[PDB]
């Protein structure tokens, strides 16, 4: 796969050359924060502690496991997460969002932009009118009433985080 | 019951069949069940449980069972042994980390009971893609040679495209009318 | 026949339940015509296939309502029923519904039910075998229940428990749904959770419905062959490593019932039905070896 793995206090980077219709992988990354701007076809961000992560669209699905305390903001068609506790997600989903083992997560809308983004949504063959970023199912808890304890919104007011 | 009415039973449940499709999460299921029908790709979402379809190819009637790959489903696949014509295991290529799991999913599949008289059609699912693994590589990762209870045979494909999906059926389906088939 | 010709008409009469359900002066003409066109279909049932499947979510869409009516709601049940006897159950629940969030309002209808309405019997049987569809699903119930300690003092019956006494209720009854709830005892004391916390209960149950049950009455009898049907069911549908530690208690309570000395020759069947399906768990499947290399599937 292409992507980093190892490290501590790097800011890392990439461009839409080296990220156009290709898999990512991320593995053992603590304090760091990476910034894709491309359109990667798939993205699985494993074993993150501490970590901003800031990708373009993603044409298929973005997987995260054993993820905590940290901050995302990616779109694709379907996330996947696993074991995840206290992690911001910005996400601009044209399918659903599915949780399990989760606890703490906050859903938030899409704010993330660059320059050349509208070139990249044209490469996500994704359609920009479909949000359900405000409905994601629970593997845990399948009431009808009780809502799900295991991920809720995020106030107006804690959405203004910082992107540097 | 005389001999009529017990042929004319043999002959309809010999029309019928059974696909259960089988594999981790996110490797293409769902996908390659839509593009085999001919659905849209771009509005498919994870089975929070398990899909059922039912078609007609070559005059069989192919009913297909697309269960969930998720950690709590697998237990519940069990659930789906009984009456079992063909297996399709789907194994997404690009997963490399986690193909240690999906070779112990596929071997325990294979100590079963009820599934011990039934085809196996492999995908290897996610071809096109950078790094996906080779056909050769995921026979020799998931140890498909020291099958000899089953009739396996791995063949890659590609739903985002729908490429080398109606050789695996028309393979599946040969090998199914090689054998008789008999009531019980 | 060759392929369905009435379709207009079967469309117009799917769609004219909602003024019909009232008086019935026009409900029994309608039911008439639906049976007599049916009935063309009895020995060509496969020539329905690709229209059972729109009719179903006709009948889904009226069930469904919370504004239909109990009439307008039994009346969509018979003609579900009578869909179902046409083409088959087999072949016809297997097309229902299956999802997650249709788990409890299901099971919700089955409580709103009085079996002892002769006339709407046909709510009652249907309603339980589309339980038995939704007992497919790869999650437990206790994930579905939540919290039940939201009330004070009086607290709230799980699924499982509620399944189970629907059951046990059923498979005593003289009606044709007795037999659906053996559908329901092969979906439901068969799944993962529910065999870890119903099938000592169910089979100690089973067990001493057998014991005290005659041969010369008629609720006797009824309870005995529903006990029958339901261990069959068991048997058959479950697995022999979790049903073989009771096969050995089981044929001695089977062969205490001296059926082979009644003369009634339908709880005979069940018992000889009980006695090879216990048999079975006490050896293993094996393969025809001669297979491949005598004749094709076909001719
Ligand atoms: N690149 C690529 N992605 C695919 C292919 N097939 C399926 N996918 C994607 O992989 C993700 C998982 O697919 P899905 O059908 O949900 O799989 P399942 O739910 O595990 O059965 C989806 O976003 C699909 O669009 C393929 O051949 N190539
Ligand atoms: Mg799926």
């Amino acid at each position: 796969v292409c992507g980093f793995s190892n490290l501590e206090s790097q800011v890392l980077e990439k461009r839409a050359s080296e990220l156009h219709q290709r898999d990512v992988l991320l593995t053992e990354l603590s304090n760091c924060t990476v910034r894709l701007y491309g359109n990667p076809n798939t993205l699985r961000l494993t074993k993150a502690h501490s970590c901003k992560l800031l990708c373009g669209p993603v044409s298929t699905s973005v997987f995260l496991e054993d993820c905590s305390d940290c901050v995302l903001a990616v779109a694709c068609q379907q996330l996947r997460i696993h074991s995840t506790k206290d992690t911001r997600i910005f996400l601009q989903v044209t399918s659903r969002a599915i949780v399990e083992d989760c606890s703490g997560i906050q859903f938030a809308p899409y704010t993330w932009s660059y320059p050349e983004i509208d070139k990249d949504f044209e490469s996500s063959g994704l359609d920009r009118s479909k949000n359900n970023w405000n409905d994601v199912d629970d593997f845990n808890w399948l009431a009808r009433d009780m809502a799900s304890p295991n991920w809720s919104i995020l106030p107006e007011e804690e959405r203004n985080i910082q992107w540097d | 019951m005389g001999l009529l009415t017990i042929l004319k039973k043999m002959k309809q449940k010999e029309r019928e069949l059974r696909l259960l499709m089988l594999g981790l999460d996110n490797a293409g299921k769902t996908t390659i069940l839509k593009k085999f029908n001919g659905e849209d790709i771009d509005t498919i979402s994870p089975t929070l449980g398990f899909n059922i379809k039912t078609l007609e190819h070559r005059g069989f009637k192919l009913n297909i069972w697309d269960v969930g790959g998720q950690k709590s489903l697998r237990s519940y696949w069990r659930n789906y042994f009984e009456s079992t014509d063909g297996l399709i295991w789907v194994v997404d290529s690009a997963d490399r980390q986690r193909m240690q799991d999906c070779q112990r999913e596929l071997q325990s599949l294979l100590v079963e009971e009820r599934l011990a008289g039934a085809t196996l059609l492999i995908f290897a699912n996610k071809q096109d893609l950078p790094g996906a693994l080779s056909s050769n590589a995921i026979r020799e990762v998931l140890e498909l040679d020291s099958i000899r209870s089953h009739h396996w045979c791995i063949q890659g494909c590609s739903a985002v495209t729908g490429e080398n999906l109606l050789p695996g059926i028309d393979w599946l389906l040969d090998d199914i009318s090689s054998r008789i088939f008999t009531a019980d | 026949l060759e392929a369905f010709g009435e379709s207009a008409e079967t469309r117009a009469l799917l769609g004219r339940l909602r003024e019909v359900h009232g008086g019935g002066a026009e409900r029994e003409v309608a039911l008439e015509r639906f049976r007599v066109i049916m009935d063309k279909y009895q020995e060509q049932p496969h020539l329905l296939d690709p229209h059972l499947e729109w009719m179903m979510n006709l009948l889904l869409d009226i069930v469904q309502d919370q504004t239909s009516p109990a009439s307008l709601v039994h009346l969509a049940f018979k003609f579900l029923y009578i869909i179902t006897k046409v083409r088959g159950y087999k072949t016809f629940l297997r097309l229902f519904p299956h999802e997650v969030a249709d788990v409890e309002p299901v099971l919700d209808l089955v409580t709103i039910q009085n079996p002892k309405d002769h006339e709407a019997w046909e709510t009652r049987y249907m309603l339980l075998l589309w339980l038995s569809v939704t007992c497919l699903i790869p999650f437990d119930f206790s994930r579905l229940d939540g919290n039940l300690l939201t009330q004070p003092g009086q607290a709230r019956m799980s699924i499982m428990d509620r399944i189970l006494q629907i059951a046990e209720s059923y498979l005593i009854v003289s009606d044709k749904a007795r037999d659906a709830a053996a559908v329901l005892v092969s979906r439901f004391i068969t799944r993962p959770d529910v065999k870890q916390s119903k099938m000592a209960e169910f089979l100690d149950w089973s067990l001493c419905n057998l014991a005290r049950s005659s041969f010369q009455t008629m609720q006797g009898v009824i309870t005995m062959d529903g006990t029958l049907q339901a261990l069959a069911q068991i048997f058959k549908h479950g697995k022999r490593e979790d049903c073989l530690p009771y096969a050995a208690t089981v044929l001695r309570c089977l062969d205490g019932c001296r059926l082979p000395e009644s003369n009634q020759t339908l709880l005979r069947k069940l018992g000889v039905k009980l006695v090879q399906r216990l048999g079975l768990t006490f050896l293993k499947p094996k393969v025809a070896a001669w297979r491949y290399q005598r004749g094709c599937r076909s001719l």
